[PDB]
């Protein structure tokens, strides 16, 4: 599922409708449009989990966790000089909130329903 | 039903052939059109200088427009004046068609 | 090329790290809280908080600066 | 660049439909002839097809005023790799 | 900033608004008829507007 997950985040760059970065997902979620997005566990986060976990365990946000942040910042395409291979040098992010317009994908529905069971 | 047709162009020699023929072409297909109106020419002057520099003789080249217009009396509807307008067309010549 | 007058460099932003909790305040328990006042407009986005300084406060892009 | 992203991407936009576009030189003029619906610096326009010419992707020459862009078989590849079009679909500057 | 300070001072007569039609050069103008064109480059491109000269 994390192929289509993969896909899903891609077509959603190509698309355009997702708010990169951490600040503008918080004006995101300001202005209502929280529907999914990627957390992830036992990162660099001296205190950061239980502000995340506050924020994300609150209003309709979609509960999907990773192994580290610092692969959640490749799948978005950050600082991707030499896009063709390996970058190299690759910096970091934390979390980015999806806004996506067209809801109707080859697998949203399957993706939809791991969020609701 | 008179109909003015004011005749510009860019020569004289253009202009006169037209009106010429367009009033041979009126008194052949049998209507009535009164005499050619003739109008005075606009003679335009320009005075320039020819030296880009400052130094040298002051000498001066005069440019001009040497432009006519010709205007006439129709007593024919309309159909038939703008059937024989917009046919036979040349450049050098812009027509314009007043109803009255 | 180079004055005698030292140069005028220009508002360089600075690196404020972990400005997070800056905007959303951890209670006791896991909640969410506003500390910072919002702009009145509705011209500015509920994101975007009303900038706070010592005595009174100033507007982003409004640029609607009240006082107490 | 210090354009905003909305204006630059509705420029691509608008460079979809056609293949060249016109604009005038001055450096103190914000208003654009052409696309009039929106607010749009056609000194920065004009700044970024000379960058675009200076990466290679179109050509430019003038005449007494304007700029003249036209966009070949490259420009439109990085116009489709840049702003995500399909690639079947052409510019309607073919369409004869 | 310059962003409002482009339009200081009013381009609305004088030289600064009306500057020639060729290379934009501020000097030897001709308004008459609607040219806005120097001299010379008026008399460079002045005879394929369909003219000959007679005086
Ligand atoms: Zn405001």
């Amino acid at each position: 599922v994390n192929t289509a997950l993969q896909e899903v985040l891609k077509t959603a760059l190509i698309h355009d409708g997702l708010a990169r970065g951490i600040r503008e997902a918080a004006k995101a979620l300001d202005k209502r449009q929280a529907h999914l997005c990627v957390l992830a566990s036992n990162c660099d986060e001296p205190m950061y989990v239980k502000l995340v976990e506050a924020l994300c365990a609150e209003h309709q946000i979609n509960l999907i966790k990773v192994d580290d942040n610092k692969k959640l910042g490749e799948w978005v395409g950050l600082c991707k000089i030499d896009r063709e291979g390996k970058p190299r040098k690759v910096v970091g992010c934390s979390c980015v909130v999806v806004k996506d317009y067209g809801k109707e994908s080859q697998a949203k529905d399957v993706i939809e329903e791991y969020f609701k069971c | 039903h008179r109909i003015r047709i004011t005749l510009t162009s860019r020569n004289v020699k253009s202009l006169e052939k037209v009106c010429a023929d367009l009033i041979r072409g009126a008194k052949e297909k049998n209507l009535k059109v009164k005499g050619p109106v003739r109008m005075p020419t606009k003679t335009l002057r320009i005075t320039t200088r020819k030296t880009p520099c400052g130094e040298g003789s002051k000498t001066w080249d005069r440019f001009q427009m040497r432009i006519h217009k010709r205007l006439i009396d129709l007593h024919s509807p309309s159909e038939i004046v703008k059937q024989i307008t917009s046919i036979s067309i040349e450049p050098g010549v812009e027509v314009e068609v007043t109803i009255a | 090329k180079s004055y005698t007058t030292p140069k005028k460099n220009k508002h360089k932003r600075k690196k404020v790290k972990l400005a997070v909790l800056k905007y959303y305040k951890v209670d006791e328990n896991g909640k969410i809280s506003r500390l910072r006042r919002e702009c009145p407009s509705d011209e500015c986005g509920a994101g975007v908080f009303m900038a706070s300084h010592f005595d009174r406060h100033y507007c982003g892009k409004c640029c609607l600066t009240y006082c107490f | 660049m210090l354009m905003p992203k909305k204006n630059r991407i509705a420029i691509y936009e608008l460079l979809f439909k056609e293949g060249v576009m016109v604009a005038k030189k001055d450096v103190h003029m914000p208003k654009h002839p052409e696309l009039a619906d929106k607010n749009v610096p056609n000194l920065h326009v004009m700044k970024a097809m000379q960058s675009l010419k200076s990466r290679g992707y179109v050509k430019e020459q003038f005449a007494w005023r304007h700029f003249y862009w036209y966009l070949t078989n490259e420009g439109i590849q990085y116009l489709r790799d840049y702003l995500h079009l399909p690639p079947e679909i052409v510019p309607a500057t073919l369409r004869r | 900033g310059h962003q409002q300070l482009y339009w200081s001072h009013p381009r609305k007569f004088g030289q600064g608004s009306r500057s020639c039609r060729v290379c934009s050069n501020r000097h030897g103008l001709i308004r008459k008829y609607g040219l806005n064109m120097c001299r010379q480059c008026f008399r460079q491109y002045a005879k394929d507007i369909g003219f000959i000269k007679l005086d």
